[PDB]
C-alpha cells in the first residue's frame, strides 16, 4: 500500500545485491622529502598510501 | 683506549648497587635490626598484630621472650 | 599506602619537569613555527583520515590469545592440586586447540596481510 | 654576592650547554654533505663534541647549508629552519650556500642562504676540509660562548 | 618420509622441535615412575587444621597422638 | 580512608558516562582504561588483586586494537571531544550534578541499604579468616582446571570458533 | 624513612639512566673505530647533564594541529611507569612487596604503550600516526609470546613473586632449565622497548622521528630518560629471573653487587645489538614472533607444565 | 532442567558450585554457609510454593546475614544517638573506645 | 559495598543508555557495550569477595572472555562496513526498509 512516505521505495534487487554508488578510493598523500635522511637530500617523493 | 669508558660504567654500576643496600640497610633500621616482615597470607599479618599488641609499644619488631610470661 | 605515595611523588616529578619546561625557556611563536611537519613542504591533507590496516585480522586473534594467557596464568596455582591428571589434561587440551587455531589461521594466510 | 656576577656565572652554564650539547640536523643538499659525514666519521668524531645529528627540526639546535640551494628548495629550508625551535642558529658550508657559487649566475639558484635565512658562520671551500668544518662548529661554540643573554635582561 | 622430516629439519626446524617437545610433554607422565608422587605431596601439605575426632572407642587404626607410630607417613618424601 | 570505595566508584561512574556521551572511539577507550583502572583498584580495596590486575590487562590489549581500528574505520577530520559540543558537555556536568543530588536526596529520604553518608568504610570486608592461609583469588579461578571443568572447555571452545568465525566474516 | 627509600632509589635510576645514554655513546663509537664524547668532562660524564639542561632550557613546541591535553600527558606517563617500575624489584630487598609482581609489571609495561599511541594521534602528523602504528603492531608481535614464556618460568618458581625467584635460583640458574625462554624472552623484551633491531616506533630511515616528531626539548627528554630507563629495567627483569646472584640472608650487598654487574653486562649488550645488526620490517616481527616464538613458546609451556609432575617438582605456595 | 541431561547420566558439570554452601576450594566457608544450609534443607521435599511460607523464617536469617541491613540500621542508630549525646555533652566515650586500651593478648 | 554496587549499577546503566542512544560512530556503542561489561565484572567480584565464594570466581573471567569474542566480531562487522560504504556510520545501512 502507497504512502508519502513509501513513495521514493524502491524494489529491491532479486539477488539481494544493490547496485551501490562507487565509493572512490582515499590514499595518503606523503611528502616522503626533502629533509628525510633516507632521501639523500634533493628528493620529494610524493607518495600515494594504502597504510 | 676501550678503557676510557670504564668511568661510566662504574658511575652507573655504584648508582645500580646503592637502591638494594639503601632498602636493606633502612628496613633493618625501621624495623629494629630485622628484615621487614613479609606479609603474603592473612596468617602472618596476624601473627604481627599480635606481636604489635602485646609490644607495650604498637610496633611488631619488639620482640617479647620470656622475659614476659612470668 | 606506599604504592600511592611512591606513584604520587613519580607524577610530581613528571609535572614539575613539565612545568619548568613549559614556563622557563623563552619562547618566539608564529605560525608557520607550529605548523605541522611534513618534510619541509606543507601537508596535502589532514593526518585524521583513515589509515588502512593490514592486520586486523592478527590483531582480532590476538584478543583471543590474550584472552588464552588469562585462562593459562591460573596455573601456577592449578598445579597445588590434588587432582592433577585434570590439570594435566586441561592445560593440553587448552595449548593444543590454541596451537590448531594458529595453525588454520597460518595456513588460510590470516597472519599475513592484505596488500 | 653580587646578582650581575651570580648572572655572568649563570649565563656560562647556558652557554656551555647550549654549545656542548649542539645537535645538528640531516639536512644535506649536495656534495658538501659528503664532508659534513666525513666529519662525522672516525678522524673526525663529532659526538666526541656533543654533536648529534638528529633528523627531526623541532630537535635540533643548529642546521649546515651542505650545498647548493635551488629556487625549488628555498622554501623548504626556510619553513624547515621557522619550525627549529630558538634558540636556533645556522651554519653556511661551502660556497653555493654563502653566495651560489659556480652556480652563481643561474636562473635556479639564490646567490646565497643568507637571502632566505639568517647565517651565524660561513665556511668556505668548494667543499670545505672537514677540518674546516669543525673549525666553524667551535667557532660557534665561541660565539654561543659571547652571548650574555642574562646580563642584557638584567641591565634592561 | 625420512626425506621430509630431513628437510623440514633442514629448512623449517622450529615446528619439528615444537611437535617434539608436544609430544614428549604428552607421553613423558606416562612413562616416569615419580607422577604419582605429584599428587601425593599436594594431598600431603596441611593447609588447613587437622581437625580431631572423638574417641568413640572404636578407633583402632587411628592415634592418639601425632608421634603414635599411626597414620600416614611421610618418609618417602623425607627420602625421595 | 573511609570515603576511599565510594570515590572509587564515583570515578568509575564518571568515567562510564563520558563514555556513554560518545567522543571520538579514542578518548572512549581513553575512558575505558581509566574506568578499568579504578575497578581493579576497588577489587583490589574489596580482597582480591588477580581478578583487577587481569582485567586491566585484558582491556589494555583491547584498547590497543580499538585504536588501531578507529584510526582505520572511526576517524573523522574534527574528531569530537567532551568539551567539543557545548550539548556534550553541559550533560556531563549534569550527569555529575544529579549524581550529587541522587546521592544527598537518597541518604536523606531512603535508608542506609543503598547510600549512607554516615557509616561510611563500615561495610567493605564484611567477615575474613584472621588466620588464613589459602584465600588468594586465584584458587578459584584455578578451580576451573580441576573442579570446573565445563566453564574451561567451554571458554576454550567459545575462542577456537571465534578463531574461525572471525576469518570467515573476514573472507573478501 | 620512606621518602628517603623513595630518594635512593629514584635519583640513582635517573643518573644510570644518563651515564647509560654515555656508555651507549662511548661504546658505539669505540665499535665504530671513533672515541665518543671526551671533550666536555673527563672522559665525557658531562655530557649527559649538558643535553638535559640544554633541553630544558629550549623553547617547547605547542603546534597548532595537536591535542595539547594528549600531547602533554603522554612523556608524563611514559616517565612515571618509567620509574615504577623500579619499585617492586628485589635488590634483594624490594620497595613494595607484591605478591603478583610480575602481574604488575606485564600491566604498567602494556601501558606505557598508550604514551606513544596517544602523542603520535595528538601530534597530528603523518609521521607520528605512522610511529603509532608501528607501536600497535610491535606490542600485538611481542605480547604474546611474553606472558607465556614468563608462566613457563614461573611453574617452577611457584609464584607471580619476585622475591620467590630468589630462593628458586638458590643453587642454580634458571637459565640451565629455560635457556630457549631466556632468548625468546631476551629478544622480547628487545621488542617491548622499540631498541634495535626493533626500533621501528622512531625509525629514522623510514620515519623522521615517528611519534616524537613533533616533540620538543623537554617532553623529548622525558620519552628519551623513559626508554633508557626501561632498558635498564627488563636487564634487571632477565637477571633476576634467569640469572641468579647470591643471596645469603647475612649479605644482601653482594646481591646487589651481582645484580648490577649482570644487568650491566645485559645493557651493554644491547647496545652492541644496536652497534651490529640493521632493522627489521615490521610485518617480518609479527611473522618471527608468531611462526617461531608462539608455537615453540606454547610447547615449552606444556613441556614445563608437565615436567613438575613427572619429576615431583612442584614448586610450594609460600 | 529443561533437559534434566545431567540427571540422567548421572554427572555434574554446572550444578555443584552453584550456592554457596557448596564445597570450595581448600574446605573453605562461605560466609552464611549455615543459613543457606538450613534454607536448602528445609525446603526440601516440599516445592517452593510452600517453601514460600515454611522456610521463610530460615530465608529471612539468611537474607539477613548476607544482606544485613538490620545490623546496619543498628549501628547507625546508636551512632546517631552517641552523636546526638556529645553533640549536647552527655557521653564520654571509654578509653577502649578510644585508642587507648589494653591490647590483649 | 551497598554503594559501591548502587554506583556500579548506575554505570551499567549509563553505559546501555549510550548503547540505545546511538550516534553516527558505531565502535562507540561497542566501546559502551565493553563498559557495560566491565560494570558487571567487576560487580560480579565484588560479589564473589564480599561472600568469601571462591567457587563463584571462575565466572567472571568467563564473561570477559565471551565479551571480548563479542567485540572480535562486531570490530570484523565493522571493518565490512567501512569496506563497503567507506565509513562506519550507522545512517547508511538503512537500505533494508525496501
Ligand atoms: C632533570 C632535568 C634537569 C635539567 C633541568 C635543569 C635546568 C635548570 C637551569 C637553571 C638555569 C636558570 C636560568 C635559565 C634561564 C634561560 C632562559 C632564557 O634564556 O631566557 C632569557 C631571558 C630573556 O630576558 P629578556 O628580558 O632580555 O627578553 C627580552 C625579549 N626578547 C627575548 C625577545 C629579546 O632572560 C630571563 O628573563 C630569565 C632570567 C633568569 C631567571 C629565570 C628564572
Ligand atoms: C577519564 C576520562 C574523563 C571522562 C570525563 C571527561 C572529563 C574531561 C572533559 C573536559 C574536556 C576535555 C577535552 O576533551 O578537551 C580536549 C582535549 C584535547 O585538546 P584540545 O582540543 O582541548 O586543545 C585545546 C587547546 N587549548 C588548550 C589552547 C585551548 O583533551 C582533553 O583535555 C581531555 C583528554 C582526556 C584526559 C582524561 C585524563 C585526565 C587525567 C588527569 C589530568
Ligand atoms: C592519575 C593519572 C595517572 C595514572 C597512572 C598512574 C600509574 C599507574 C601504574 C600502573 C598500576 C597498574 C596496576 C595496579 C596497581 C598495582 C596493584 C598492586 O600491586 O597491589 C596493590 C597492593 C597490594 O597488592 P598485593 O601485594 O598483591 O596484596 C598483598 C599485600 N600484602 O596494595 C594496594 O592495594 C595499593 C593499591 C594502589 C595501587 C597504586 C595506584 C596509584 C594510582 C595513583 C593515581
Ligand atoms: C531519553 C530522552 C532523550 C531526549 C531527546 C534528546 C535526543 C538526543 O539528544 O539523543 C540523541 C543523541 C545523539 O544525537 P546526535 O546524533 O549526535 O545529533 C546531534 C544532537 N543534536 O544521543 C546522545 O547524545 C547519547 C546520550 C547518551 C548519554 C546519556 C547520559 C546523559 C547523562 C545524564
Ligand atoms: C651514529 S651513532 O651510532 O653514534 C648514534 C647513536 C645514538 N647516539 C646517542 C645516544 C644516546 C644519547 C644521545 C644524545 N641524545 C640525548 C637525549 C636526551 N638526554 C636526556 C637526559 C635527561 C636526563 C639526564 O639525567 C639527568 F639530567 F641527570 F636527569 C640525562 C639525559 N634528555 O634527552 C635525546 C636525544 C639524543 O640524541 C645520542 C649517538 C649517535
Ligand atoms: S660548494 Fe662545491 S663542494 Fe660544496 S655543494 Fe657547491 S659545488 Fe659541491
Amino acid at each position: 500500500y502507497p504512502s508519502k512516505e513509501t513513495a521514493h521505495w524502491k524494489p529491491p534487487p532479486w539477488n539481494d545485491v544493490d547496485i551501490l554508488k562507487e565509493k572512490a578510493v582515499t590514499n595518503m598523500t606523503l611528502n616522503f622529502g626533502p629533509q628525510h635522511p633516507a632521501a639523500h637530500g634533493v628528493l620529494r617523493l610524493v607518495l600515494e598510501l594504502s597504510g | 683506549m676501550w678503557f676510557e669508558i670504564l668511568p661510566g660504567l662504574a658511575i652507573m654500576g655504584v648508582c645500580l648497587v646503592i637502591p638494594g643496600v639503601s632498602t636493606a640497610y633502612i628496613h633493618k633500621f625501621t624495623n629494629g635490626g630485622k628484615e621487614k616482615r613479609v606479609a603474603r597470607v592473612q596468617y602472618q599479618w596476624y601473627l604481627m598484630e599480635r606481636d604489635r599488641r602485646i609490644s607495650g609499644v604498637n610496633r611488631y619488631y619488639v620482640s617479647k621472650g620470656l622475659e614476659n610470661i612470668d | 599506602m606506599n604504592l600511592y605515595t611512591v606513584i604520587f611523588i613519580n607524577i610530581l616529578l613528571s609535572l614539575t619537569l613539565i612545568l619548568v619546561a613549559f614556563w622557563l625557556p623563552q619562547m618566539n611563536l608564529y605560525s608557520e613555527k607550529a605548523n605541522p611537519y611534513e618534510c619541509g613542504f606543507d601537508p596535502t591533507s589532514s593526518a585524521r583520515l583513515p589509515f588502512s590496516m593490514k592486520f586486523f585480522l592478527v590483531a582480532i586473534t590476538f584478543l583471543l590469545f590474550d584472552l588464552e594467557i588469562a585462562l593459562l596464568l591460573p596455573l601456577p596455582w592449578a598445579i597445588q592440586t590434588i587432582k592433577t591428571s585434570t590439570m594435566m589434561i586441561m592445560a593440553f587440551i587448552l595449548v593444543t586447540i590454541l596451537s590448531l587455531g594458529l595453525a588454520y589461521e597460518w595456513t588460510q594466510k590470516g597472519l599475513e596481510w592484505t596488500e | 654576592s653580587r646578582a650581575e656576577y651570580v648572572v655572568t656565572k649563570l649565563d656560562d652554564l647556558i652557554n656551555w650547554a647550549r654549545r656542548s650539547s649542539l645537535w645538528p640536523m640531516t639536512f644535506g643538499l649536495a656534495c658538501c654533505a659528503v664532508e659534513m659525514m666525513h666529519m662525522a666519521a672516525p678522524r673526525y668524531d663529532m659526538d666526541r663534541f656533543g654533536v648529534v645529528f638528529r633528523a627531526s627540526p623541532r630537535q635540533a639546535d643548529v642546521m649546515i647549508v651542505a650545498g647548493t640551494l635551488t629556487n625549488k628548495m628555498a622554501p623548504a629550508l626556510r619553513k624547515v629552519y621557522d619550525q627549529m625551535p630558538e634558540p636556533r642558529y645556522v651554519v653556511s658550508m661551502g660556497s653555493c650556500a654563502n653566495g651560489g657559487g659556480y652556480y652563481h649566475y643561474s636562473y635556479s639558484v639564490v646567490r646565497g642562504c643568507d637571502r632566505i635565512v639568517p647565517v651565524d658562520i660561513y665556511v668556505p671551500g668548494c667543499p670545505p676540509t672537514a677540518e674546516a668544518l669543525l673549525y666553524g662548529i667551535l667557532q660557534l661554540q665561541r660565539k654561543i660562548k659571547r652571548e650574555q643573554k642574562l646580563k642584557i635582561w638584567y641591565r634592561r | 618420509i625420512s626425506a621430509f622430516l630431513k628437510n623440514a629439519w633442514a629448512k623449517e626446524p622450529v615446528l619439528v622441535v615444537s611437535f617434539s617437545v608436544w609430544g614428549l610433554a604428552i607421553i613423558m607422565p606416562m612413562i616416569s615412575p615419580y607422577t604419582k608422587y605429584a599428587s601425593m605431596i599436594n594431598k600431603a601439605t596441611p593447609y588447613n587444621y587437622p581437625v580431631p575426632v572423638r574417641d568413640d572407642g572404636n578407633m583402632p587404626d587411628v592415634p592418639s597422638h601425632p608421634q603414635d607410630p599411626l597414620g600416614p607417613s611421610l618418609d618417602w618424601l623425607k627420602n625421595l | 580512608m573511609n570515603n576511599y570505595i565510594f570515590v572509587l566508584s564515583s570515578l568509575f561512574l564518571v568515567g562510564c558516562l563520558g563514555l556513554a556521551l560518545k567522543p571520538s572511539p579514542i578518548y572512549g577507550g581513553l575512558g575505558l582504561i581509566v574506568s578499568g583502572f579504578v575497578g581493579c583498584l576497588m577489587v583490589l580495596g574489596f580482597g582480591g588483586s588477580f581478578l583487577g590486575l587481569m582485567v586491566f590487562l585484558i582491556y589494555l590489549g583491547g584498547m590497543l586494537v580499538v585504536f588501531g581500528y578507529t584510526t582505520a574505520m572511526a576517524t573523522e577530520e574534527y574528531p569530537e571531544t567532551w568539551g567539543s559540543n557545548w550539548l556534550i558537555l553541559g550533560f556531563l556536568v549534569l550527569g555529575v550534578i544529579m549524581e550529587v543530588f541522587l546521592i544527598c536526596v537518597l541518604n536523606y529520604y531512603d535508608e542506609v541499604g543503598v547510600i549512607n553518608l554516615d557509616g561510611l568504610g563500615d561495610w567493605l570486608m564484611y567477615e575474613v579468616d584472621d588466620v588464613g592461609v589459602m584465600l588468594e583469588g586465584g584458587i578459584g579461578v584455578a578451580a576451573m582446571y580441576s573442579c570446573a571443568t565445563w566453564m574451561m572447555v567451554v571458554a576454550g571452545w567459545s575462542l577456537f570458533a571465534g578463531i574461525f568465525i572471525i576469518i570467515e566474516i573476514t573472507r573478501d | 624513612m620512606f621518602f628517603i627509600n623513595i630518594l635512593t632509589l629514584l635519583v640513582p635510576i635517573l643518573i644510570a639512566m644518563a651515564f647509560l645514554t654515555l656508555v651507549e655513546r662511548k661504546i658505539l663509537g669505540y665499535m665504530q673505530l671513533r672515541k665518543g664524547p671526551n671533550i666536555v668532562g673527563p672522559y665525557g660524564i658531562l655530557q649527559p647533564f649538558a643535553d638535559a639542561m640544554k633541553l630544558f632550557m629550549k623553547e617547547p613546541m605547542r603546534p597548532l594541529t595537536t591535542s595539547m591535553s594528549l600531547f602533554i600527558i603522554a612523556p608524563t606517563l611514559s616517565l612515571t611507569l618509567a620509574l615504577s617500575l623500579w619499585v617492586p624489584l628485589p635488590m634483594p630487598h624490594p620497595l613494595i612487596n607484591l605478591n603478583l609482581g610480575i602481574l604488575f609489571i606485564l600491566a604498567t609495561s602494556s601501558l606505557s604503550v598508550y604514551s606513544i599511541l596517544w602523542s603520535g594521534w595528538a601530534s597530528n602528523s603523518k609521521y607520528s600516526l605512522f610511529g603509532a602504528l608501528r607501536a600497535v603492531a610491535q606490542t600485538i608481535s611481542y605480547e604474546v609470546t611474553m606472558a607465556i614464556i614468563l608462566l613457563s618460568v614461573l611453574l617452577m618458581n611457584g609464584s607471580y613473586s619476585l622475591q620467590t625467584l630468589i630462593t628458586t635460583q638458590e643453587h642454580m640458574w634458571l637459565l640451565l632449565p629455560a635457556w630457549p625462554m631466556a632468548m625468546m624472552w631476551f629478544i622480547s623484551t628487545l621488542a617491548e622497548t622499540n631498541r634495535a633491531p626493533f626500533d621501528l616506533t622512531e625509525g629514522e630511515s623510514e620515519l623522521v622521528s615517528g611519534f616524537n616528531v613533533e616533540y620538543a626539548a623537554g617532553p623529548f627528554a622525558l620519552f628519551f630518560m623513559a626508554e633508557y630507563t626501561n632498558i635498564i629495567l627488563m636487564n634487571a627483569l632477565t637477571t633476576i629471573i634467569f640469572l641468579g646472584p647470591l643471596y645469603y640472608i647475612n649479605l644482601p650487598e653482594l646481591y646487589s653487587t651481582n645484580f648490577m654487574m649482570e644487568a650491566l653486562l645485559l645493557s651493554s649488550t644491547f647496545l652492541w645489538i644496536r652497534a651490529s645488526y640493521p632493522r627489521f620490517r615490521y610485518d617480518q616481527l609479527m611473522h618471527l614472533l608468531w611462526k617461531n616464538f608462539l608455537p615453540l613458546t606454547l610447547a615449552l609451556c606444556m613441556w614445563h607444565i608437565s615436567l613438575p609432575i613427572f619429576t615431583a617438582g612442584v614448586p610450594p605456595y609460600m | 532442567p529443561f533437559l534434566d541431561i545431567q540427571k540422567k547420566l548421572g554427572i555434574s558439570l554446572d550444578r555443584h558450585f552453584m550456592f554457596l554452601s557448596a564445597e570450595q576450594p581448600y574446605k573453605n566457608a562461605a560466609r552464611c554457609h549455615a543459613f543457606e544450609k538450613e534454607w536448602i534443607e528445609c525446603a526440601h521435599g516440599i516445592g517452593g510454593t510452600r517453601a514460600k511460607k515454611e522456610c521463610k523464617i530460615e530465608f529471612d536469617d539468611f537474607e539477613e546475614c548476607l544482606l544485613r541491613y538490620k545490623t546496619m540500621r543498628r549501628m547507625h542508630d546508636i551512632k546517631k544517638q552517641r552523636e546526638k549525646l556529645m553533640k549536647e555533652g552527655k557521653y564520654t566515650p571509654p578509653p577502649h573506645h578510644s585508642g587507648r586500651e589494653e591490647p590483649r593478648p | 559495598m551497598p554503594s559501591t554496587f548502587f554506583n556500579l549499577t548506575m554505570a551499567f546503566s549509563l553505559s546501555l543508555l549510550g548503547t540505545l542512544m546511538f550516534r553516527s560512530h558505531l565502535m562507540s556503542t561497542l566501546l559502551c557495550l565493553e563498559g557495560m561489561v566491565l560494570s558487571l565484572f567487576i560487580m560480579t567480584s565484588v560479589t564473589s569477595l564480599n561472600s568469601n565464594s571462591m567457587s563463584s570466581m571462575p565466572i567472571p573471567i568467563t564473561i570477559l572472555v565471551f565479551a571480548a569474542c563479542e567485540a572480535a566480531v562486531g570490530l570484523a562487522l565493522l571493518v565490512k562496513v567501512s569496506n563497503t560504504y567507506g565509513t562506519d556510520y550507522v545512517q547508511n545501512l538503512n537500505l533494508l526498509q525496501c
